RNA sequence: AGGCGUCGAAGCCCGGCCUCCGGGUCGGGUGGAGCCGUCCAUGAGACACCGCCCACUCCCCGCUGUGUGGCUAACCCCCGAAAGGGGGGACAGCGGUAGGUGGGCAGUUUGGCUGGGGCGGCACGCCUCCGAAAAGGUAUCGGAGGCGCCCUAAGGUCGGCUCAGGCGGGUCAGGAAUCCGCCGUAGAGUGCAAGGGCAAAAGCCGGCCUGACUGGACCCGUAACAGAGGCGGGUCCAGCCCCGAAAGGGUGGCCUAGCGAACCCCUGUGCCUCCCCGGUGGGGGCCAGGGAUGACAGAAAAGCUACCCUGGGGAUAACAGAGUCGUCUCGGGCGAGAGCCCAUAUCGACCCCGAGGCUUGCUACCUCGCUGUCGGCUCUUCCCAUCCUGGCCCUGCAGCAGGGGCCAAGGGUGGGGGUGUUCACCCAUUAAAGGGGAACGUGAGCUGGGUUUAGACCGUCGUGAGACAGGUCGGAUGCUA
RNA sequence: CACAGGUCCCAGCUAGCCCGAAAGGGUUUGUACUGGGGCCGACGCCUGCCCAGUGCCGGUAUGUGAAGCCCGGGUACAACCGGGUGAAGCACCGGUAAACGGCGGGGGUAACUAUAACCCUCUUAAGGUAGCGAAAUUCCUUGUCGGUUAAAUGCCGACCU
RNA sequence: CAGUUCGCUCCCGUGACCCCGGGCUAGGGGUGAAAGGCCAAUCGAGGCCGGAGAUAGCUGGUUCCCGCCGAAUCAUCCCGCAGGAUGGCCUCCCCGGAGGUAGGCGGUGGGGUAGAGCACUGAUUGGAGGUGCAGGGGGCGAAAGCCCCCGGCCUCCUGUCAAACUCCGAACCCACCGCCGCCGUAGAUGGGGGGAGUAGGGUGGCGGUGUAAGCCGUCCACCGAGAGGGGAACAACCCAG
RNA sequence: GGUUGCACCGUCCGUCUUGAAACACGGGGCAGGGAGUUCGCGGCCGUGGCGAGGUUAAGGGGGUUAAGCCCCGUAGCCGC
RNA sequence: GGGGGACCCUGAGUACCGUCGGUUGGAUAUCCGGCGGGAAGCUGGGAGGCAUCGGCUCCCAACCCUAAAUACGUCCCGAG
């Protein structure tokens, strides 16, 4: 699906309709300074099996578009919904 | 699984030990510190079956 | 835009030098006073001068490691009670840590439904039609199909128009290119299955837009009655907006499919918080969006057992019984015909109606705290749908014989070859050498050749353990009624 | 099953293989005519092709490759982020089948009848050579022919589908 | 006689031979001329004591009497299918205080089954008429095209169909209202709390499926959980609780 | 009351199961023994005390042959 | 027995840091052990639940001993 790059939408921060544009949300790596990241790393430590699920090969064939919409006047983003699975997503000036 | 006969023969069972009681001897040279220096002469006594050596000894 | 020049310059000669040998740098000396643009070219101008660099390389000092060669003094190996001698050598050995390899050794897993189980299939998550019995609900490995997408337009609104097919007439132009007229209830189209809905539209053609948005309430469905996490849908309030003159409509696709808990992680945003207090780095929490579990209400995960073991199950297969008779065996109705004429001496197509439980199959009703298998031997008994013996009828019955049928179950129906065989085939006789039931009669009567444990070989399949309704050799038969 | 015989593999000794937590140890009072590890199995004649796969061995220019170390950023110090160095192992290359295994498949002919391989087309690492064959291997099968019997799902000989 | 013995028959019997006393190898271990054989009547991991009264959704058992009421094997979820959870059905106690509806009559609405029919969608025998209609077969013509037969497409007549067709359409069922009847102040409808059992049903009528038996649902009548009187005995059939 | 006769009726007991006389399992006789116990937490009910308050725990004193009996004990817990 | 000092002393492979294994409710914040490093030391040092800086509060390790209140019953008295 073509997706226009920029929308003329509500601001929530500037309550009114301004005009947004449209990014993808990056997938960053898992902080090893997260609490979570933290007791995993502690509990692998030492003798014994592996103390976590090992999911292999799992993934749906299309996911979801994760998009952040972001004000062009205050400079803040934002959502708009829930995502929707597209397998092409092409961002357009139209 | 079992053990096979070389882990077997490993623990010294006399199933597998070498019977050095009915052999002439070990054949090993007189000490160096005659030797060195020195030539010494002897006499050939007896020549001997040693049981487990694959050839003859001699005194 | 001047800088160099006794703070010594062009033009002449050889020497070393790097070098795309383009052509530049430089010691000495004949040399004793000149050298470049600025001007134009060059995509970007000065070998005018003053600065920092960037591309390769070398060398002087210091730092760092990697490898190579040598040494003995740690350490090790040998000889010796010892003394000491010899060999190796900062390797090896030992201690700590890091990655790989690793069925040598372990703990485990290898799902479920299933007209037994296995293979197969997914009825294991959703949507449409029929089943389904005119409110609702209703199952089967019931029947017929679809989904795991796609669309910035195929989404919102406003204006205008009417489709498929057919007929008649037209330059190339024909069955089919484009155009005029008429009939035309949708026979078209609506993104995709099916059902339903749509004609001054929900279809086609255009204009303007992003309501496919933010903060919340209530209700229906999955899941009737009648409990529900998650999810889908409907009716609204407020904010900011879109189309339109206005009414009015807009919380995605005309309605019904296109999808997912906990924990953890990533992103957005603006608040709370971290042990006596304060600042900083970092962490934790609240709200929103996303990454998936298809066994789809969400374990991470391959097999053999014939050396097998345990708890059970007639909730469930093999042998046998029971129900049924598709199949099997045996009949019947009609008569196209074939028989020199003649349907019925004999055979009887295509169809149609039955009997038996003697073949096989189907169901899973009795029996898994045991009802001992096939074949053979011994022995007893029963049925008739009669093979011979007794008596008859028709004949395409001259006789001798044959073909078909009727009454009749007293008696008989035997011996041998290969094969474990029943059966089937064959041999010599015979009046004939009939088919079946009795827990496929009969192992507290026998035998043990086959089948169906534990041993072993061959062929095929499997990486392997191993397997084969494939062959092959051996392989136990209890008893005082 | 074992066996004498054949052949292959590892090892020059502080070796190779093996027991163990370690210390120490078995082979070893041993030294390649030896010690240890597979497979076939007297004797006679022989033992053909294939290294693409899975193993093992040698190399490893090059890529990846953990910790440690170094450099930059960050932190008034660290946690954390990016880069360089980077052994073994994989990737890659070569030997190896008395290592595990494998050794195919369609058309037409030479019609001095008919039917055979000389022959031409896909195809792989290669297409089963000498032998033996209805075999303890053959489903059809009680194959077909010959001998054995009066009679042969047996037995022997032969053919090769 | 014996928890592997006896008789006949058979095999080795100077060798890898048979037997005795002293020793060593101990359980994931020993030993094995390899059968998973042997290791004290025990071996695909010995025996003794301990963990230990281990665990099981699987099998068995569970002790006095009378009185009152009295089920279920049906839906959703679970590596769930011989087991559990939430509901449905039973029972006991309490609050609250005037309505409630299993049956019937009339009314206001809804429905598309049986039957029937061809008006859509798809099948279906023959005939007649129209249409050259892009079809085929012949004759026929240099070429522009004709003449018939057959075929296709429409209309009519004639003879037949539909679980996944409907221009029609019952019996019947459901929702609501008024009334009759019945229940209720000796307390219903409803609400709160405590305790369960039930997750194999069977026969019978109806529907899908199957040659049939049977399999799967549906109806709630009978057995299950039910005496007595009958069908000769019978779970289910009749009378009757 | 013991035994027996006649007429009619009556296929044992427990158990899983839709279905038991069962050719489904447990059943020679008799006597004794034999299976919902204890603690901790929680829901609910019957009754009793006090009541915007309720209640003690460990422990202490008095008395007693004695561990019985009497008084104290506000820490703590629940509620407001 | 009290005041002052400007001199001296007050525990090292230890405290602590990194990493690895075990253990713990101890969670970036328990304790123990191995390996590689490793101080100050009186003008000194440590703790205050992620790490560092400032304040404030508390304390002085790396040496040793210590009755009573406690745990048990091979034994005894007494009791149910
Ligand atoms: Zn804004």
């Amino acid at each position: 699906m073509k997706y226009p790059k920029q929308i003329r939408t509500y601001c929530p921060f500037c309550k009114k309709h301004t005009i947004h544009k449209v990014e993808r949300v990056k997938k960053r790596p898992r902080s090893e300074l997260s609490a979570g990241q933290r007791r995993f790393r502690r509990i692998l430590k030492g003798y014994g099996g592996f103390p976590r699920p090992k999911p292999e090969g799992r993934e749906k064939p299309v996911k979801k578009l994760d998009l952040r919409f972001r004000c062009t006047e205050c400079g803040k983003a934002h959502t708009r919904g829930r995502g929707f699975r597209v397998k092409k997503f092409e961002l357009v000036e139209g | 699984g079992k053990s096979l006969i070389q882990q077997r023969r490993g623990k010294g069972s006399p199933t597998f030990k070498s019977p050095s009681h009915r052999f002439r001897g070990a054949v090993k040279y007189i000490p160096l510190n005659y030797t060195q220096e020195k030539t010494l002469r002897g006499v050939v006594e007896e020549i001997m079956h040693d049981p487990g050596r694959t050839a003859p000894v001699a005194r």
